[PDB]
């Protein structure tokens, strides 16, 4: 149970999706479906944080987090 | 069964159904551009999947649902997407909404659909999810997604599936023609819904002013056993769910409760036909049947209309505007919305395109209420509309809620029988809008207080933890 | 005259009753006893990513951190004004709520 | 200035027009204008005397026995007033009847005794009591004149028998040879006249405010 | 019979419309229905109690001592010594019961009718039971007319009364028409 | 202090009670003489001073009957012989009870009827008062032998006494109590008839 | 501004309702005017014209539109007051009655739909109380063109200035008009049925109890205008309950008060006082006897199933 925010100034997107405990950024983003709605999203060049701190792709996250993808 | 009638209210307006239920269901030539609004349902609004310049086919899933209570939007014809932007909306306001603009190529090529095999064999959850990935939206006016309703139906015990074929509005005859021409598909869809929701019988109900529909339904459904065809009387608030439930079963739906508490589910006939098409053939909801009527239309008819077709093409197909249209509604005269212009598209919830002239419209001059108590004698829910009008006009919405504003279904039986012509339904809609605005503001304030509390708690906990960590570090130094 | 005895007895007993009952804890004044939204805005060039907006916002409105990321708000703004003075370049450009389809209600009839 | 309390006591705060008090004798004894004049004079005298006594005894009152004290220092005083008008003004005594003895529960009087005289000196209490007595007298005179003109035609009548022969110049007859509307003397004729007077007061209040603006 | 006397006091000899007793609080509280109910029950109970205590004081203390002229003082003093007592007790007492009876305290203690009824009762020479029934009859009459007038004024609040007449003038005109309606009961009992 | 919150109430009460006895000792005699001269002025209205020699308000009777109950008959004796009797009558009218007085002689002839108190409608039934109309002086020569019990009613009921325009009651009450008072004088003879 | 639904109507109007009530009244009114003669005609015309003119003046004062004069609400009040008056009455009685009804009873409360009392019966009560001599001198029937009734100018001198099988045939036409009003669904049968039933029941049991005192209530049962009060007067929509149980309570109590004030009271004109008392009692009956909603019990809680 986390949320994901794409911080585009044109259209800010927020979704709320359920994850298995011990998930990382990669599988949460893949299962969340942000990629299919915005195909211009690159997971290795554009930057990923949680709550405003920069986070790596394979790091665990706990409940209530908010993966935020931006420039 | 053995219909109790009563209803405790109801009116008999002029049906005006003889002037359009003669010609068969016509067709449309393919219009150049379609405007599909992204929110054709209740609940949350779907998010777009395709981009500008992409090539799409008939039946491609243009938008996907973000949550459970939503419905995907499918491409009605093959072509190229040109906009993901503002489109006009079928609202009395005239404001725009987020929506896709599809440029029709004209080739009309179907997508490789995922057809089923033996649909009377699988568990109900797979059939419910198949309905979910089809865009079925409940073409009855309520525009509630049929997947959520079927999933809630599977939880409880259902003893009757009710097919709401009693088309009761004046000037509208779409349901009559689809029950006349597509009776076998409606019966097959009713049997599919009876397989989904483990029940006893389907109790398909038609009003008594449709003898051809009753004869066609009886002729199509006579070898199948538990299928029943019922003839409800000719009342205006008869096609409502809570009223047809009382008319058929004899029990009343409890206030603030669903129809599944009475062990019954209500579905419109077009919705049952769409469910049959989606389960048997895999085709999504891309087209419906609408009624073009009124004295200002040259040839009133019932047309098979693709979703997102502009209103002007629908008018131009039906001969043309033979005169000056004083009002141009979208739906029946008792629940219609004043369309702003003719570039408005056709949503899944659009039922009619009435073009009413001057002599079919009553002239009204409001007067003070004389307390004749004709509103109480005609209100189907047994309420007191005059007290609601005095409390809503004095801006006492909390006082008006006690007199039955929570149970109001905006049916329009009040202003139909009012000697001093008072916009009673306008007062009720204004009061309900103000109450909804207050509720939305309170919900936003509660959410924002929870958010700032959570953020302050985590920031304090992080600062205290890092302060204790840096205090422990310097002690070891 | 013995009327004095009865009168002070009535008086002191009613007064004494008030005094003992006090241990258990005008006419007009007793009758009354009986009876614009704001939203912030951040542009696309003026914000250089100083993150002081997120630093001073008790509501979790502005999303984003670090530099040249063009941090943006959400619907959770109240117009409290914590982000105006926080940012040195003064890009926070608080405007009121624009009329859209979901904020459209019905109007009261004029007069009878 | 002490005199502004008197001037404020007629119109800006009236007992029967603003604070809605003392309505019993206002609608009860008003069938003749001389009756209203006599009742207003007696109420004014009682109000002045009890306001003077309460403000003189102001720093002696216990807070939680505050009611039956002042009621007492009303009541005997009113009894003395009754024991005046049963001895020398007996003709006026038979006309008013119960309500001349029913001044001890005239709200306006107790509201004045509690609200005003418990925290102000003797001279403001006397002036305010006289002012609100004069306002009550003017209201009673106006309502009695309207009702008695509607019901019998004549203005101030039996002034010699009631208020002394020296007041004989107040007898004036308007609308001669008139039988009169019997409803105005009756109890339904008092409520309607007071309601019309309150509406007229609100109308001239709005008109005076518009003239000042 | 006592029932005919009770009905005559309630309807034929109402304490407000033909009696002119109690109009100040009655013109002030009757905008709302629930304080009218509470005021009605409080003044009914305390007018019955005051009539009983007034009869006892007159026939056991005042008349055997021979002094009568000090009535319009002893009565109200005892009534004051009654009223505040009960209400100040009910300030602490059950805190639930100070939601329907005790809030309405100083209006009722003057009210002109808690003293108007015992004097008219003394004038005709009632006994103890007859004076108590006279007090509860006057209380029931005041209660009934206040509930009816409160319902009428709450109906008139939402009406379209003109701005020069909305409020207390329409209440006075409505009370006049109510007394005009009540005049039909004259001579019945 | 409960103590003084009490005493206080006490002394007030008493000071108000002593103030109320000196006022009586000035005013009680000055009230009583006004009341008895009001009664004497009422007495002189029905009868002149020629008929009685002794003081009428000195030998008041107290006679009990079966219909009125107790009466307050005042005699008029010239020289040891009854000449007239003056007493009072109660009757319910329209607006309430009416007190009127009769002054009937030793032979049954009415020498005058006057109304002390009544409650009726102004402008409509004030004609019973002798200061406004002559109607109440119709009982000045009648008696129980020249008028049998068919003419002691109003003209609406079939009698010989006129009624005011817009009313049959108040004359019905006045004539009924006058008839009943004459019947009362006839019932107890000697002491009230002689 | 956008328009709101519904976009249909049944062509009903207030003007049709009041004109149909006057049309139902006209059979009895014609037989009343014929059998009393020219002074009744003059009084009826004076009362109706004065009521209409005072309605016009009060509409001009309050700023309301003049089309509110055209619904017939003032003509109906003047009609019922004029047929409720004594026939050979002076003109100032009718003018003062119209002024007390239209005015204090109706227009001072806001207009049509806002008054709490019956205007015509308020005017009739006020005329009876204020002028008892003129309103109790009932004239005798004098039929038109019968060689014993006065002429035109003599009847003018009777009405203006100050120059000094009949009953059963009038109530039958009122009964026919009231029955036709019920059959047109303009009034509800509950109030007349309850009034007549309660009056008849109380009268017949008083007759069976006391045959030498209360036998004069059965034969002259519909005396004082019981039929007119039951059908045309107590069925006023503004000052009657909007429920069915409320209308039954209204009718039963109105009939009880009519019989009580008629027999044991001081007034033979008991109908207006009974009607005024129950227009006073109407709002409590409206507030405490609301009809049951859908899916809810009588107490107002949601149903359980
Ligand atoms: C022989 C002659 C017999 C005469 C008596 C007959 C029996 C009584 C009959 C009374 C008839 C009254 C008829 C009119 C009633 C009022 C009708 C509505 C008028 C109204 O409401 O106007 C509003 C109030 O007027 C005002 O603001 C000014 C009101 C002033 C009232 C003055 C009263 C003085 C005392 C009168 C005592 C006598 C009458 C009572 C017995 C102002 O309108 P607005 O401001 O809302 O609109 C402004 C424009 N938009
Ligand atoms: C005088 C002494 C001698 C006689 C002794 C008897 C005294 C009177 C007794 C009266 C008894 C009253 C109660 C009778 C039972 C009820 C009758 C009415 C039935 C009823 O509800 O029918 C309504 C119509 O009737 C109506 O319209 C009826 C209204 C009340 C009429 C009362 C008289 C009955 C005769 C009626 C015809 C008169 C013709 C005269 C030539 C409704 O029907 P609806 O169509 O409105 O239903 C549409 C609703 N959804
Ligand atoms: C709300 C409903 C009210 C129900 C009321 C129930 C009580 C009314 C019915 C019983 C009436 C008894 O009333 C009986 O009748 C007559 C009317 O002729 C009353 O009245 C008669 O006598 C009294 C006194 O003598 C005077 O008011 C008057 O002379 C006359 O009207 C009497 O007091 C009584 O004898
Ligand atoms: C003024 C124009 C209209 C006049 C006609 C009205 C027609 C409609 C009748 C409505 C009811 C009238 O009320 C009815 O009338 C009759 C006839 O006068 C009245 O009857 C009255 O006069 C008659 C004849 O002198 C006598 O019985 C008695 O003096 C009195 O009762 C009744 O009180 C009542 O039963
Ligand atoms: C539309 C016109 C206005 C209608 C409303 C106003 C009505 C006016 C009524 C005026 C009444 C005057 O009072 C009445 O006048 C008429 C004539 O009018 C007099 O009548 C007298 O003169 C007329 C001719 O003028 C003779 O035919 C008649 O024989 C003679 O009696 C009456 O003796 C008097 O009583
Ligand atoms: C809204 C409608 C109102 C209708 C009002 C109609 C009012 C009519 C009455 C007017 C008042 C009295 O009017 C009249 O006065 C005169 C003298 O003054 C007297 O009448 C005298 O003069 C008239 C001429 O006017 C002669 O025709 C008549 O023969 C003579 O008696 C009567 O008294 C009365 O007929
Ligand atoms: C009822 C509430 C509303 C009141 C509204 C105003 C009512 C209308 C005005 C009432 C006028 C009162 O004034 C009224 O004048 C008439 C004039 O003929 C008098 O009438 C008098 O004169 C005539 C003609 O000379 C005589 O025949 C008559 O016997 C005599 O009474 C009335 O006795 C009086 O009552
Ligand atoms: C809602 C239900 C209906 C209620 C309706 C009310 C109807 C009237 C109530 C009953 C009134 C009858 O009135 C009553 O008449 C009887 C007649 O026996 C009188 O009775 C009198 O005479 C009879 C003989 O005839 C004697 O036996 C009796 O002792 C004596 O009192 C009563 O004094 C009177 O009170
Ligand atoms: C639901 C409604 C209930 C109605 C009330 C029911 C109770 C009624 C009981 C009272 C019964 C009537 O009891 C009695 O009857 C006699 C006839 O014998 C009537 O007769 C009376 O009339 C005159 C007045 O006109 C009185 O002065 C006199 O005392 C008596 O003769 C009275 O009305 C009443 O005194
Ligand atoms: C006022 C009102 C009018 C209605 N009119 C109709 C109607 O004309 N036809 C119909 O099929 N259902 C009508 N309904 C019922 C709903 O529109 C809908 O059929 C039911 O609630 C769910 O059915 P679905 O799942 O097919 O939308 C009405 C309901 C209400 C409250
Ligand atoms: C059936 C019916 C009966 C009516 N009865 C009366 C009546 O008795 N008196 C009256 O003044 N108006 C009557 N009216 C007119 C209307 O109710 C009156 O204008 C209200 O007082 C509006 O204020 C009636 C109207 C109808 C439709
Ligand atoms: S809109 Fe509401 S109150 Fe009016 S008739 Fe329909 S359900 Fe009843
Ligand atoms: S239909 Fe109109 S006039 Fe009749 S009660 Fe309802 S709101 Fe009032
Ligand atoms: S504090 Fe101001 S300038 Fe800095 S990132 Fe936030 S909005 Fe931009
Ligand atoms: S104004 Fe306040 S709530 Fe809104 S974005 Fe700025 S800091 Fe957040
Ligand atoms: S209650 Fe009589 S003066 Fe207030």
């Amino acid at each position: 149970r986390v949320s994901v925010v794409y911080a585009d100034p044109a259209k800010p997107l927020q979704l709320s999706c359920k994850v298995e405990d011990g998930c990382s950024v990669e599988q949460a983003i893949q299962q969340s479906g942000v990629l299919r709605c915005c195909p211009d999203i690159d997971l290795k060049k554009q930057k990923v944080g949680v709550f405003g701190k920069f986070v790596k792709l394979d790091s665990p996250l706990k409940d209530g987090d908010r993966i935020e993808i931006y420039q | 069964y053995f219909n109790l009638s009563s209803i405790r209210g109801g009116v008999h307006p002029a049906a005006h159904k003889d002037l359009s239920a003669a010609l068969p269901i016509g067709s449309l030539p393919l219009p150049p551009r379609l405007y599909l609004p992204l929110r054709q349902h209740a609940g949350a609004e779907a998010l777009p999947m395709v981009a500008v310049g992409d090539k799409v086919l008939k039946g491609q899933l243009l938008a996907f649902p973000p949550t459970e209570v939503s419905a995907p939007v499918h491409a009605p014809t093959s072509g190229r997407i040109v906009a993901i932007g503002p489109v006009p909306a079928p609202h009395p306001s005239g404001l725009t909404t987020t929506g896709i603009v599809l440029e029709s190529d004209g080739e009309d090529r179907w997508i490789d659909l995922d057809v089923s095999t033996d649909p009377f064999a699988e568990d109900p959850l797979v059939l419910a999810d198949r309905v979910a990935k089809a865009g079925i939206v409940g073409l009855g006016g309520a525009i509630f997604p049929a997947a959520v309703k079927l999933k809630q139906g599977t939880r409880h015990e259902i003893k009757t599936v009710l097919v709401n074929g009693s088309e009761c509005e004046p000037y509208l005859t779409c349901d009559d023609r689809i029950m006349r021409e597509r009776a076998e598909a409606i019966v097959d869809g009713a049997r599919l819904i009876q397989h989904i929701l483990r029940a006893y019988s389907v109790v398909i109900a038609i009003e008594d002013n449709k003898p051809e529909a009753l004869a066609a339904m009886r002729a199509a459904a006579e070898h199948f056993g538990a299928i029943e065809v019922m003839a409800v009387p000719a009342l205006y608030p008869m096609g409502s769910a809570k009223q047809l439930i009382q008319a058929v079963t004899g029990r009343e739906v409890p206030a603030g409760g669903r129809s599944t508490d009475v062990g019954v589910l209500v579905h419109n006939a077009g919705t049952v036909y769409a469910i049959q098409q989606a389960l048997r053939f895999g085709r999504p909801l891309i087209s419906r049947v609408v009624t073009v009527s009124g004295a200002c239309v040259k040839t009133p008819q019932n047309l098979d209309v693709l979703i997102g077709t502009p209103v002007q093409a629908l008018i131009d197909a039906c001969g043309g505007l033979s005169g000056d249209p004083q009002q141009l509604l979208l739906g029946g005269p008792m629940m219609g919305a004043v369309l702003p212009s003719t570039e408005v598209p056709v949503i899944k919830g659009a039922t009619g395109l009435l073009a009413l002239a001057r002599h079919e419209l009553p002239n009204k001059d409001p007067a003070p209420c004389i307390r004749c108590a004709s509103c109480v004698d005609a209100c189907p829910m047994g309420l007191t509309p005059l007290d609601m009008a005095l409390y809503a006009r004095a801006d006492d919405y909390d006082g008006a809620s006690e007199y039955g504003l929570r149970d109001c279904i905006l049916c329009g039986c009040c202003s139909y029988v009012c000697p001093s012509h008072i916009p009673l339904v306008h007062y009720f809609q204004y009061a309900k809008g103000q109450q909804d605005e207050r509720r939305s503001a309170a919900r936003k304030s509660d959410y924002i207080k929870r958010q700032t509390e959570v953020r302050a708690a985590r920031l304090a906990e992080e600062e205290a933890a890092k302060a204790a960590a840096k205090a422990a570090k310097e002690a070891a130094k | 005259i013995e009327a004095t005895l009865a009168l002070t007895v009535m008086g002191v007993l009613l007064g004494c009753g008030l005094g003992l009952a006090a241990r258990k804890f005008g006419v007009g004044l007793a009758e009354k006893l009986a009876a614009a939204p704001m939203l912030a805005r951040v542009e696309a060039s003026q914000c250089i990513g100083c993150t002081r907006c997120y630093r001073a916002c008790p509501t979790d409105a502005i999303v984003g951190a670090s530099g040249q990321v063009h941090v943006v708000l959400e619907d959770a703004c109240t117009g409290c004004g914590k982000c105006r003075d926080a940012c040195p370049e003064d890009c926070v450009l608080l405007i009121p709520q624009e009329q859209t389809l979901d904020t459209w209600r019905w109007d009261k009839p004029a007069a009878a | 200035v002490p005199w502004q309390y008197f001037t404020s006591a007629l119109w800006q705060y009236n007992v029967a027009l603003v604070q809605m008090l003392a309505l019993c004798p206002t609608l009860a004894v008003t069938t003749t204008a001389t009756n209203g004049l006599g009742m207003g004079l007696a109420t004014t005298l009682v109000l002045v005397m009890t306001n003077a006594l309460i403000s003189s005894m102001r720093h002696t009152i216990s807070p939680e026995v505050r009611n039956p004290v002042m009621i007492g220092v009303i009541a005997g005083v009113v009894t003395l007033t009754d024991m005046a008008m049963n001895a020398w003004m007996h003709e006026l005594y038979k006309v008013l009847g119960l309500f001349i003895a029913l001044i001890v529960t005239n709200c306006a009087v107790l509201g004045r005794a509690e609200s005003f005289c418990l925290r102000n000196p003797v001279i403001p209490s006397i002036l305010d009591g006289a002012g609100m007595g004069a306002g009550f007298t003017a209201v009673l005179v106006v309502i009695g004149g309207i009702r008695e003109i509607l019901g019998s035609g004549t203005l101030f009548s039996q002034a010699s028998s009631l208020l002394g022969s020296h007041f004989k110049w107040m007898e004036i007859t308007v609308i001669p040879d008139f039988q009169g509307i019997l409803l105005a003397i009756l109890p339904p004729g008092a409520f309607i006249v007071l309601g019309f007077l309150l509406a007229a007061k609100r109308v001239i209040d709005r008109k005076r405010a518009e003239r000042r603006q | 019979e006592y029932v005919l006397f009770l009905l005559g006091t309630v309807l034929v000899h109402n304490v407000v419309l033909v009696g002119f007793l109690g109009l100040c609080p009655f013109m002030g509280v009757s905008s709302k229905l629930d304080p009218s109910i509470g005021l009605a029950v409080a003044t009914t109970l305390v007018m019955g109690l005051g009539g009983a205590s007034s009869w006892l004081l007159e026939h056991y203390v005042l008349l055997p001592l021979g002094i009568g002229f000090i009535r319009i003082l002893a009565y109200i003093v005892v009534i004051a010594g009654m009223v505040q007592l009960i209400e100040m007790i009910i300030r602490k007492a059950s805190p639930s019961l100070y939601r329907s009876l005790g809030i309405y305290l100083p209006l009722i203690t003057t009210n002109c009718a808690v003293l108007g009824v015992p004097l008219l009762s003394v004038r005709e020479g009632h006994d103890l039971t007859m004076a108590v029934l006279f007090g509860l009859g006057s209380g029931l009459g005041f209660s009934l007319i206040m509930i009816i007038f409160a319902g009428l004024r709450e109906r008139l609040a939402l009406a379209n009364v003109p701005a020069a007449f909305s409020g207390p003038p329409i209440a006075f005109v409505t009370a006049g028409l109510l007394a005009l309606a009540f005049m039909g009961f004259g001579g019945l009992i | 202090m409960v103590a003084y919150q009490g005493l206080s109430l006490g002394l007030v009460c008493a000071v108000v009670a002593l103030l109320l006895l000196t006022g009586n000792i000035m005013t009680h005699g000055t009230i009583a003489e006004q009341q008895m001269q009001d009664r004497l002025a009422t007495l002189r209205e029905v009868l002149p001073q020629s008929l009685y020699d002794n003081n009428p308000l000195a030998d008041s009777f107290k006679v009990q009957d079966a219909e009125l109950g107790e009466v307050e008959v005042l005699p008029a004796r010239l020289q040891g012989k009854l000449t007239a009797v003056v007493f009072q009558g109660r009757n319910i009218g329209y607006g309430g009870p009416i007190e009127q007085m009769m002054s009937v002689d030793a032979q049954g002839k009415i020498l005058g009827v006057r109304v002390l108190t009544h409650k009726e409608t102004p402008g409509l039934a004030d004609k019973i008062e002798a200061s406004r109309s002559d109607w109440i002086k119709v009982f000045d020569g009648l008696s129980l032998e020249n008028t049998a019990l068919d003419k002691w009613k109003v003209k609406k009921d079939g009698g010989q006494f006129d009624q005011f325009a817009g009313a049959t009651i108040t004359p019905r009450a006045v004539v009924k109590t006058v008839l009943q008072g004459l019947q009362f004088q006839a019932r107890h003879a000697e002491q009230l008839k002689a | 501004s956008v328009a709101a639904g519904p976009f249909a109507h049944d062509r009903s109007s207030v003007n049709r309702i009041m004109l149909d009530v006057c049309l139902a009244l006209t059979p009895a009114t014609l037989f009343g005017l014929v059998m009393f003669g020219w002074p009744a005609i003059n009084l009826w015309l004076v009362t109706c014209v004065s009521a209409l003119a005072i309605e016009a003046a009060c509409l001009r004062l309050l700023g309301q539109p003049m089309r509110r004069l055209l619904d017939g609400s003032a003509l109906l009040t003047g009609w019922l007051l004029a047929i409720s008056l004594p026939p050979w009455a002076p003109w100032w009685i009718g003018v003062g009655g119209s002024l007390f009804a239209i005015g204090i009873g109706k227009q001072l409360y806001g207009g049509i739909g806002q008054n709490p009392f019956n205007p015509a019966m308020l005017a009739r009560v006020a005329l009876l109380i204020a002028f008892p001599l003129q309103m109790t001198t009932w004239a005798l029937p004098h039929p038109l063109f019968s060689s014993s009734a006065p002429g035109f100018f003599d009847s003018l001198a009777i009405t203006f200035a100050g120059a000094p099988s009949l009953g059963e045939t009038s109530e039958l036409l009122l009964l026919v008009g009231g029955v036709w009003l019920v059959l047109r669904r303009i009034i509800h049968w509950e109030i007349p049925v309850a009034i007549l039933a309660s009056v008849f029941v109380m009268a017949t049991l008083a007759y069976l109890i006391n045959p030498e005192r209360y036998a004069g209530g059965l034969y002259q049962l519909t005396s004082g205008g019981l039929i007119l009060c039951a059908f045309f007067i107590a069925t006023d929509p503004v000052t009657s309950p909007i429920s069915r149980v409320g209308r039954l309570i209204f009718g039963v109590g109105c009939g009880v008060l009519i019989y009580v004030i008629r027999t044991w009271g001081s007034f033979p004109e008991a109908a207006a006082f009974a009607v005024l008392f129950m227009n006073a009692l109407t709002p409590l009956i409206d507030r405490y006897w609301r009809p049951r909603a859908y899916g809810r019990n009588v107490r107002g809680k949601p149903l359980v199933a």
